[PDB]
């Protein structure tokens, strides 16, 4: 997949937790979204192209995916112990995380 | 899982 | 696991790499370091309950255990090629890293 | 592996990568790559042997290990949709990250 | 997933298909398509949900996803030997499929 | 299993379904189901021993299996989510499948 | 393999259980066959290379294997009871299934 | 799967091992009872509720199982022998087992 | 592990099972414990060193861990079904054979 | 394998630890000497082959081999740690089980 | 699944 | 699963 | 399967790779000759069937199949990196050997 | 194992396959043959200590091995179609390729 | 990997046993050197290019690498026991039918 597909399956994922009544479908959503940022760690965005790979840029944007990941974990840790509502709310935390990289690089 | 993965497979 | 179970499985298992005497002992203990560790870096600590996700405070705190994994890995790696002493004392230099987060954190 | 049979691995397979005319000798050497930097993470350098995991120095050169999987990871992304030219291409660049740190701790 | 979500992955995967320039990306778009196939033939739609199970109605639209499965094989197959301009024409004959169920049930 | 040892089976547990107040439960039972009907597909019966293979009956026969199985799957998706009730439901309106088939060829 | 190969591949495997005394040889025969017929459901004949998917033809096509495949089932059934002379009577009856769809079609 | 669920699963199976003519047949009955068993081992009946867990009747029920478990193993090693009628007295031989527990306490 | 790892592995899972609020978290305290205790079952301890392998005192000692492993067994088939509360007390009632045990034997 | 192809098995896997001067040689004869002595555990031995399964004597022959395996699994677990002189002085003690049960049995 | 299994498997 | 797994295993 | 089976696995697939237009055609085939090879290896002919497994005869039949074998390896090592032409000309040659043993042998 | 071992394991197997009454055991004992043999090839024998391995007697005694080899695959290929007696057969003309080496190096 | 590489893979992974002073890195790079010689088995080399597979020279090129393969077995015999020195000594000797091959095709 590449970086718009990822973000494609993040954005769906999200979605799919928001409207959810279930641990099982939380937990799949979360997962994916894992996968999805795992591989769009490594890419390089359109904007940052220019950049070398070494710059505060490359380094803030690599950052903002491991960020990510984590905060998912956070998610799926609480969607596994079947607690439905705090792993939704950790969800829509996430997109602070989401809007942050996409003001700076998007 | 996700880190650990990255790297092993 | 919470963080306090995985900081229980963290103190136990340098424990028993201390007191150990064979290779197969040591590795097993820092196989599950490793897995707690894994668990413990997402999580938020209480102190810093209140603390943004992309604080300083988070930012050094998720650090201190990508220090602790690599450093479990260096010692993984010589328990490995069966060199208890050389890995024992690899797993001690790793209270350094327990330490400074701790002093910050706890 | 050691650190210096890691390095000895990195520049085999850059080599090879180079020769290759199709995308399983990419892949694999791409794939060796990947196991060899990642192993050379954890390890630590002649020249850094006295310092502090903590200090700027060894930070740094695990830095430069996490940069370089990231590369691998990219490029290793082009040779599995069987784009030869282009995953040579970003082999090639992983050259910058090489010469980095040696310049600096070699 | 639910018979929405399904249909999200179905039209994601058909898109990344028509813009793929690798068979690794055609296959795995397809592998997708399949499971998301898997999982809607089983549902009900909205459309015919005060129908009985044994409706020429259900017969039709289970019969339109095993429809489905099968042109996925045929894909399947052009990518697994590489043939990616042929494995693309066959996924847009997959459309056929698609439309002739949403013209009655949608 | 012989046909009449699938029939057992599928009796067995659509009692376990019934009985149940929890989701493993019925998800196992469920999934013993949907391996007895897949056995049970290719089965020829008693009274359809004279018939041929590309008899209205055999046909009739074997879409009787795919029919619970799809029921069946539908049930376990509801299962799966938790939804214990929804799921036990579902598993009563399995009858009717039963029934039907029964009617004209057990 | 192509449409021929599966059917070369259906063709020798019968007569292999033809001449077969041992119930492993009649078994790996069947899976074989089981293999080559499933392969063979997806794929479009010469004499329809210009037809509907959605045809009468191809519909009856697919539903041939479709068939074939559950015999081949029941085949399989008898000779993991190793029951020899069973599986070889199942495995001739399979012939009908095979010069239908060839009268029709080849 | 609860006492009854185990009890009736052991009943089925070793009706299925009587009226079978071949290995694998008996092979899957005795693998399923020992499945059984495993789970009924740790359950407490009815009649022993309000009994001490290391009372002489809960030693003895445990036991039961225990012996059961030990005979199928004898069963099953004949009948991966392909000894069919060997492994049938053997299954026989179980019965005392059954009858003795019931006895003292179903 | 040793005796006294095992030990430390089952109170500190004890103590998880009993601040526990969800269904996984028993559950994986519990598998912790009956690994734990598997791997007891075959030590000797300390005061019983001086004794015979076939001597009523190592009987009684081996017997006590396989009543510990069945009361795990019938805890975690309890958790399975999602019911905490009721695994808990069971865990709780898991004491009195820690107890018994050690009043002989610690 | 049947009683005595077991006892072989036993007796030449306790010469090949006795001779061993390797960790990996001791824990390759325990593992095999355990494959053993759990095939051997539901064996009925000549003597007894008129006995009740729960008689005394049945009993306490499938009691001799439930010791053994107990004590095969400290050995293993000191093989496991690399330490042969331990584990070569642990396989000596299993004799006197050998003899207990031979002196009875044989 | 079982549609799946009953052609893979 | 554990009495089966200590022989099997 | 014997070695008329053997053989007609050998034929068939020399013609699947002579029709091939891409190299999973080609790997298929070659791999499965690999096999059919293989069984072949220790078979031993009609026309040598009175004759000792320490014969010339033998000795040179078996070269036979150890000469085609590596010559399988070394078209499928072409086939592997996408070079279908060469792996077809290296399958061609294979002729040549196949010839051999016939004129000796068959 | 050492070599004294491995022919131990040659030994014991052959009683096994003389006395055996069914397939499974003759393919059991068979399939450790195999392995015996296996690693047997590349060890070097007391009376052939001072030889070097490109010597006339190595490659010798490397042959044995190899013939014995393909002797143990066609038995195997004749137990695995449960034809015992001919399996038998095969086996006991194992004893001149047994005899002719230990003539020459035992 | 072509022939020059699978013999860079020999060179360094002899000098890796060179310095090695720990079993497991020895047994790593055996095995690495057993994978390259492996595929170099089937290889033909650049001044054989003309050459038949049936001729003289192809016959003892393929004959110098079963002959290390059978060393480099023999050396991981001894890898495999913890005799780090003598695996060292059995590795060394390898350089000898390095040498002969390179001498007459190289
Ligand atoms: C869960 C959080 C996120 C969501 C829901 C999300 C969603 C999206 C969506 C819907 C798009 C438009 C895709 C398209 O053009 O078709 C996009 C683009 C993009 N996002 Fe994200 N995103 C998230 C996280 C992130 C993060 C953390 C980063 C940076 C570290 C990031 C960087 C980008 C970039 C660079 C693009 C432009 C891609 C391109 O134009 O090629 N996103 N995102
Ligand atoms: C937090 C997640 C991780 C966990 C739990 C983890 C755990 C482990 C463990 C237990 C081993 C020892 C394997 C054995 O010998 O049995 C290992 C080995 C290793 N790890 Fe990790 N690791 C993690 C992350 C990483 C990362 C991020 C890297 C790369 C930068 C890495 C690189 C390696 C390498 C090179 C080895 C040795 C070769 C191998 O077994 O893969 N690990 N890891
Ligand atoms: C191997 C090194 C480490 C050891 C041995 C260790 C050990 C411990 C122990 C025994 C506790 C008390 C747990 C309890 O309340 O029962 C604890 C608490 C804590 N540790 Fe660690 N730790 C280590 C690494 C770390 C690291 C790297 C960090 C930060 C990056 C950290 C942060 C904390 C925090 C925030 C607490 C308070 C937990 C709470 O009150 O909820 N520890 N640690
Ligand atoms: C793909 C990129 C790289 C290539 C091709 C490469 C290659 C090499 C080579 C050929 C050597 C000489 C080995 C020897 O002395 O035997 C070496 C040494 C070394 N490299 Fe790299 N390297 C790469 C990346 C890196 C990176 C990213 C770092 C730091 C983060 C690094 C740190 C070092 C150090 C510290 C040495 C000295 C080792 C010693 O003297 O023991 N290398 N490298
Ligand atoms: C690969 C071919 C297909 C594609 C690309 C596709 C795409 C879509 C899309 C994008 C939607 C709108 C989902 C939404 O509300 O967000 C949809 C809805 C729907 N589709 Fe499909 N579909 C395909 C195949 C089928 C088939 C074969 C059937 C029937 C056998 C079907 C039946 C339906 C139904 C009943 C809905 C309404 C869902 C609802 O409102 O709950 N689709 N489809
Ligand atoms: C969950 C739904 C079903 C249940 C609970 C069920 C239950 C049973 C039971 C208890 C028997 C008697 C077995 C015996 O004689 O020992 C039976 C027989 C039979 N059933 Fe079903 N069944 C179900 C679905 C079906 C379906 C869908 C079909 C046809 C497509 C079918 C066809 C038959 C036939 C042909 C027999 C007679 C077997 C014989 O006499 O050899 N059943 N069933
Ligand atoms: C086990 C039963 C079957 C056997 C033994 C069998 C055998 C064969 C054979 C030997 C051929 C000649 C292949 C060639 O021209 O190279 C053939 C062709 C063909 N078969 Fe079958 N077949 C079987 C089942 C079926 C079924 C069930 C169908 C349809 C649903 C079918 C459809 C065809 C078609 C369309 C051709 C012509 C292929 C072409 O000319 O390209 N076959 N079959
Ligand atoms: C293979 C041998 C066995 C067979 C065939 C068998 C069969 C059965 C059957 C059919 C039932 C009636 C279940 C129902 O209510 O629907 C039952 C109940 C029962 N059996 Fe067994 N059983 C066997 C072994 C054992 C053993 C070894 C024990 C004790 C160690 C035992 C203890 C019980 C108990 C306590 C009940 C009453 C269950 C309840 O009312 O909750 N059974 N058995
Ligand atoms: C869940 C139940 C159990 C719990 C919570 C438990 C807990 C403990 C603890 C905390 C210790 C002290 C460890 C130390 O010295 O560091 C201990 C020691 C010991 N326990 Fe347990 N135990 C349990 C079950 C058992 C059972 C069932 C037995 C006997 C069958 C047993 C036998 C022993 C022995 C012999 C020691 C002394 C070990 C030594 O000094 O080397 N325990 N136990
Ligand atoms: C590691 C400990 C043991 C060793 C080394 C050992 C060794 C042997 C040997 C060499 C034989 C002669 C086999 C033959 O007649 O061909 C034998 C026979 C026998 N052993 Fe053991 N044994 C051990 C443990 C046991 C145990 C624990 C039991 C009882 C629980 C037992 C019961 C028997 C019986 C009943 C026979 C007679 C078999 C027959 O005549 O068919 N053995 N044993
Ligand atoms: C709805 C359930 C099914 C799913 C999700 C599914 C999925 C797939 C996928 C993803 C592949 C590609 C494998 C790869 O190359 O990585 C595949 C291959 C294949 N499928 Fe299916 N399939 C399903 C049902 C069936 C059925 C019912 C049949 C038989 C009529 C079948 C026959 C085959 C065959 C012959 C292949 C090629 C060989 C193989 O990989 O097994 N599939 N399937
Ligand atoms: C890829 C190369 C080969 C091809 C295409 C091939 C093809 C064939 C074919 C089609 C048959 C007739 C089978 C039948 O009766 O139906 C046959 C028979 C035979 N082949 Fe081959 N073969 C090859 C390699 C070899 C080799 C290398 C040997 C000797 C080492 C060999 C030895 C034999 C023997 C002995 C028979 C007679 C079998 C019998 O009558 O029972 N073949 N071969
Ligand atoms: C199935 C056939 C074979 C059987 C049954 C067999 C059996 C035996 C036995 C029982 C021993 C005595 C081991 C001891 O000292 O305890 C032995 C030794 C020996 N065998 Fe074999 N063997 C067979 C095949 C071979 C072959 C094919 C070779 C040569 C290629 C061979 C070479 C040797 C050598 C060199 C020794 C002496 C080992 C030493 O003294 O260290 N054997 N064999
Ligand atoms: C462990 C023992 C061996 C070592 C250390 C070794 C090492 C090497 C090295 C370093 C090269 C130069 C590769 C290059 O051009 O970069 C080479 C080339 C070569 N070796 Fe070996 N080798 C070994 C075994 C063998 C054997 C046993 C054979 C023959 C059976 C062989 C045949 C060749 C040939 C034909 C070349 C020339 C490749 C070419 O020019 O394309 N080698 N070897
Ligand atoms: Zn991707
Ligand atoms: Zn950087
Ligand atoms: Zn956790
Ligand atoms: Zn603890
Ligand atoms: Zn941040
Ligand atoms: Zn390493
Ligand atoms: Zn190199
Ligand atoms: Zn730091
Ligand atoms: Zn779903
Ligand atoms: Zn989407
Ligand atoms: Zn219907
Ligand atoms: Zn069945
Ligand atoms: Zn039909
Ligand atoms: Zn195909
Ligand atoms: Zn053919
Ligand atoms: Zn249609
Ligand atoms: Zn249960
Ligand atoms: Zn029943
Ligand atoms: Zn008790
Ligand atoms: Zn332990
Ligand atoms: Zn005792
Ligand atoms: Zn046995
Ligand atoms: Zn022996
Ligand atoms: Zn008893
Ligand atoms: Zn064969
Ligand atoms: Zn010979
Ligand atoms: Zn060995
Ligand atoms: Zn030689
Ligand atoms: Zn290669
Ligand atoms: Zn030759």
């Amino acid at each position: 997949a590449d970086l718009e597909d990822n973000m494609e399956t993040l954005n769906d994922n999200l979605k799919v937790i928001e409207k959810a009544d279930n641990a099982a479908q939380v937990k799949d959503a979360l997962t994916k979204m894992a996968a999805a940022a795992a591989d769009a760690w490594s890419a390089t965005p359109p904007k940052l192209e220019d950049k070398s790979p070494d710059s505060p840029e490359m380094h803030d944007f690599r950052h903002g995916f491991w960020c990510l990941i984590g905060q998912i974990h956070a998610a799926l840790h609480l969607a596994n112990e079947g607690k439905v509502k705090e792993a939704q709310a950790a969800a829509e935390q996430l997109k602070t995380t989401c809007n942050a990289c996409h003001q700076k690089y998007r | 899982k996700t880190t650990c993965n990255a790297c092993h497979q």
